[PDB]
């Protein structure tokens, strides 16, 4: 399967880390796995393709890198609107093709 | 060969390998993915340490973005939180990076 | 030997040949140059 943390929460500005994870006998060998974000009344956009590879029209500040059989992303300098809700698509074999995260809820502490 | 000198606040000698991140792995330094070489490390408590507190050394909490490996951030300066106008002295979304 | 040599149980008058006289030696002696500039590690590690 695949899941990561419900909801998260820090300080504005820095300091977060997003992850998610899954068993490995489900996991068809970690091969092409894509981090979204997702905004309330807005179409979704693609942030990272395969990991740790960057598309055009992102900024350098997004980050990805997975370890074992756990795959994360950072992101640093963040902002008054970059509450999101980042989701990880996988591939998994034995059951539905495709997985869709487990749903996060990012929010801030300015106000 | 080459050598370096380090005092780490306790458990992030951890995160000190070549590949993954952490608090000082993105804003201090950080180990390449082709790090040849290795990390010769020992508890010594008993020189860099006394009793309350010791302010006498400096990490780096946050920059612009990630830095490359290998390279040395000098340059001190008041760090603004995207579009605030605030610059010369401190206050609201200005603190000092150090 | 010197039947092994000529492949038959009878050999005849005469001087042969055989395998050679060999002296194998004992031990292995290793004497590279003294120790010098001994590279600064023990500063670095002593440092204050
Ligand atoms: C420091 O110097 C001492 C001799 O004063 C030496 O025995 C030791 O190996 C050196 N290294 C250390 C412990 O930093």
């Amino acid at each position: 399967a695949l899941t990561q943390p419900a909801s998260v929460s820090g300080s504005p500005g820095q300091s977060i880390t997003v992850s998610c994870t899954g068993t490995s006998s489900d996991l068809g060998n970690f091969q092409y796995v894509s981090w979204y974000q997702h905004h309330p009344g807005k179409a979704p956009k693609l942030l990272i393709y395969e990991v740790s590879k960057r598309p055009s029209g992102v900024s350098n500040r997004f980050s990805g890198s997975k370890s074992g059989n756990t795959a994360s992303l950072t992101i640093s300098g963040l902002q008054a609107e970059d509450e999101a809700d980042y989701y990880c698509c996988s591939y998994t074999t034995t059951t539905i093709p495709v997985a869709f995260g487990g749903g996060t809820k990012l929010t801030v502490l300015g106000q | 060969v080459y050598a370096d000198s380090f005092v780490i606040r306790g458990d992030e000698v951890r995160q000190i390998a070549p590949g993954q991140t952490g608090n000082i792995a993105d804003y201090n330094y950080k180990l390449p993915d082709d790090f040849t070489g290795c990390v010769i490390a020992w508890n010594s408590n008993k020189l860099d340490s006394k009793v309350s507190g010791n302010y006498n050394y400096l990490y780096r909490l946050f920059r612009k973005s990630n830095l490359k490996p290998f390279e040395r951030d000098i340059s001190t300066e008041i760090y603004q939180a995207g579009n605030k106008p605030c610059n010369g002295v401190a206050g609201f979304n200005c603190y000092f990076p150090l | 030997e010197t039947k092994c040599t000529l492949k038959s149980f009878t050999v005849e008058k005469g001087i042969y040949q055989t395998s050679n006289f060999r002296v194998q030696p004992t031990e292995s002696i290793v004497r590279f140059p003294n120790i010098t500039n001994l590279c600064p590690f023990d500063e670095v590690f002593n440092a204050t």
